[PDB]
Formats: structure tokens, sequence, C-alpha cells
């Protein structure tokens, strides 16, 4: 059960590793805004783990509740840890992550879960664009 | 009550078609799974023609 | 006229910020380039006020 | 057109971030209510009246400066007509007052204890305004650490 629990975290190392350094001058001026709303979605993600742990400060928190309450997270979550893999692996400036993204937007179209995210992403990195 | 028996009773029913789509659907693909789907939807009960008219419902857009 | 002008319009903000209307400087350059046709203006002050209840219908 | 102006007139009171279908109602609503009251004293007496109420509230360099305007402007009718009729319902040191030491040769009254007074009260203002907004600040935020989880995030939604 616990490795069904461990794809959170392994989905949350590889996006701050994004966030916490891709987003430099030298990386173009398109890093940047990708991590200004990814950032957005790492602090709403501590938002819910704090959330949590109030109520296991009130013996209210087991592995079951804190199963079903996961599943939001590896849904959405896993998602960014896809897109972030691939971004990131290949000299995407520019163009050329515009067009993963358009990419990456049609691999989602017929989940709608992720769609609206992926479109999200990419309508803030086409701000500077 | 009664050891978890009448608790898990009406999800059996439901998971009894649930396992019967994975198992039909299994080395079809394309545009053969709006036609297994649509297959299924057709039951003669509410029970399961709210609950494929909801997988087709998904399967249309 | 257009010295003359450009300095009534400077002098026409701060009575309207005095007195506590929600115009800003859009706005009243909106409702000045509005009045200039000819509207009456205790007409406007009804669309203005609808606008901004409508407005917050949506959010 | 005028009609046009009223297009402009939704545009600037609604920004932009849906967004199209939003425009159009409004264009109703601004063309919907014109029209009721055209079916069913000078302007400066008015700005005096106002101006009474201020002073009755205090703040007597307000009143001196809102007469002072009008007073250069009668020295554009029609939009002065309309801030008279949009009037609140919008958005809103010195020492030559209570200090005597500085001017030249300042009045003579003997002392003061009584505007001195209500001159820590015009810092007590400020003091209460801005212990407001960290009232405000912690409250927004606790408003997100305690409730049940993802009941202000949309995330459970996906």
């Amino acid at each position: 059960l616990v490795h069904r629990i461990l794809p959170v975290a392994a989905s949350y190392s590889a996006v701050t590793r994004f966030i916490e350094e891709k987003s430099s001058f030298e990386y173009g001026q398109v890093n940047h805004a990708l991590a200004a709303a990814m950032r957005t979605l790492v602090k709403e993600h501590l938002i819910l783990v704090s959330q949590l742990e109030q109520l296991h400060r009130q013996g209210l928190l087991s592995l079951q509740k804190l199963w079903f309450y996961i599943q939001p997270a590896m849904r959405t979550m896993d998602i960014l840890a896809s897109l972030a893999t691939s971004v990131d692996k290949g000299e995407c400036l520019g163009g050329s992550t515009l067009s993963l993204l358009h990419d990456r937007s049609f691999s989602y179209t017929g989940d709608s879960q992720a769609q609206e995210l992926c479109l999200y992403l990419t309508k803030a990195a086409s701000a500077p664009y | 009550l009664r050891r978890l028996l009448v608790w898990t009773y009406d999800p059996k029913i439901r998971l009894k078609t649930l396992a019967a789509l994975v198992d039909h659907c299994q080395g079809r693909k394309g545009g053969e799974l709006a036609s297994a789907v649509h297959a299924y939807t057709k039951t003669g009960d509410p029970y399961m023609r709210s609950l494929v008219q909801h997988i087709l419902s998904l399967v249309s857009h | 006229n257009l010295n003359a002008v450009r300095e009534t319009m400077d002098v026409l903000l701060e009575i309207s910020r005095i007195l506590n209307t929600g115009l800003d400087m859009e706005t009243l350059s909106i409702c000045v380039r509005l009045c200039e046709q000819g509207i009456n203006p205790e007409a406007l002050s009804s669309v203005i006020k609808e606008l901004r209840k409508a407005t917050e219908a949506l959010k | 057109s005028i009609t046009q102006l009223f297009d402009d007139l939704c545009e600037a009171l609604l920004p932009a971030a849906n967004r199209k279908r939003a425009k159009r109602s409004l264009k109703k609503v601004a063309y919907n209510a014109l029209f009721t009251n055209l079916f069913q004293l000078p302007a400066r007496n008015k700005i005096l009246m106002l101006s009474f109420d201020l002073r009755v509230g205090g703040l007597g360099p307000k009143a001196d400066r809102l007469e002072e305007l009008v007073e250069e402007l009668e020295a554009v009718g029609s939009v002065l007509d309309l801030l008279v009729q949009l009037a609140g319902s919008g958005p809103p040191r010195d020492y030559f007052l209570n200090n005597k030491h500085v001017g030249r040769n300042v009045p003579y009254s003997g002392y003061d204890c009584d505007d001195l007074s209500v001159f820590e009260m015009d810092v007590q203002s400020l003091i209460s305004r801005e212990e407001c907004l960290c009232h405000s600040m912690i409250q927004e935020t606790l408003q997100v650490m305690e409730a049940a989880p993802g009941t202000g995030l949309p995330t459970v939604g996906l």
C-alpha cells in the first residue's frame, strides 16, 4: 500500500527541480513563465499537505484516508511529472516547447481532467512569446 | 452488520459489469472501442444503463 | 482652445475624485466624450450603476 | 455612434482575463436602463449644499478646495451634473495648526490643549487602520490553514 502512495513523492521530486533551477536568463525567457505557473501548483501541493497534518494531529488520519486523499494528487501531479521531464530533456526553447505543449495538450483531449491543466501551463508559457 | 456482507453487496453487482467490460474489450482498439461500449449499454436494467451510459457519455466526445 | 481643454480636463478630474464618484481617468474620458453628444447626464447615472451591478453578477 | 460609446463603457468597467458572451449581455444591460427615466435651481448650488455637510463633519480645507475649483471653472456643465449623481458610491505633517513654533509673528491665543488632543487622533486613525490590514491578512490565511482538505482548491475536482 505504501508503494501506491509513494508515486506522489516521486511525482513531486521531478517538479521542484525545474522550478528551483530551470528558470534563469541563460535558459531563455520561456523557462521563466513555465516556472511562474508551476510554482502556484506546488504552493497548492504544500497547502494540501498542511491541511492533512492538522487532521493528523487530532487522531483523524490513517493510511486509508491518506489513500483516498492522494488520488487527486497523483492524477494531477503525475501530469506535471510527465510534462516536466520531457520539456527539460532536450533543448526546448521558444517554439519547440510550444509545439511539445501543443502535442501534450492533444495527448489529453479524451481524459478532460488533464486537458485544462496542460492548457493552463501553455497559456502561461505563450505569454512571453 | 453481518460482517460486511450486506455492505459490499451492492458494489459486487456493479463490478459484475465493470469486469465484463475489461474482459470484453481485451484486444480491441480504435473505433471498435465505440462499438463495444455501445453494445454493453443495452441491457434492460437501468442500474447498468445508467453506468455504461456514463462510460459511453465519455467515449462520445 | 486645445490648450484650454487639456487644463479643464485636468481640473475636471479633482472634482470627480473628491465628490466620491466611481470614475477614474479612463471612465472620465469616456463620460466627457459621451456628454459632448448631448445626452442628459441624469440618465447616464443609472446605466453606470447597472453595469457595475451586473459586472459583480458574474464574479 | 453614441451606442458604440456604451460598448466602450462596458469595456472599461469589465476587464478581460469565456469573455466574449458577457460583454453583449452587459451591452443589453447598458441599453435597457437608459430609457426608463426618459419615458417617465442652478448647478453650483448643489455643490454648496454638499460642501455644507463636509463642514458639518469637520474637515475645513476640503470644503474650501471644493468651493475653490467650481469658482474658477465658472470664471463641461453637463459632466459635473453627472458627478453629483454618482456621489458616494465609489472608492475615496502640518505644523501650522497646533504647532506655534513656526511662522512669522505667530498668533497669540495663550495655549492649546483642545485641538492638540485631536492631533493625536489624526495619527490614531492611521494606527487603527494599519492594524486592520494585519487582521485581514491573518484571517484570509487561517481560512486556508484550517478547513477539511481541498475545499478551497479545485484540485479534488481533478
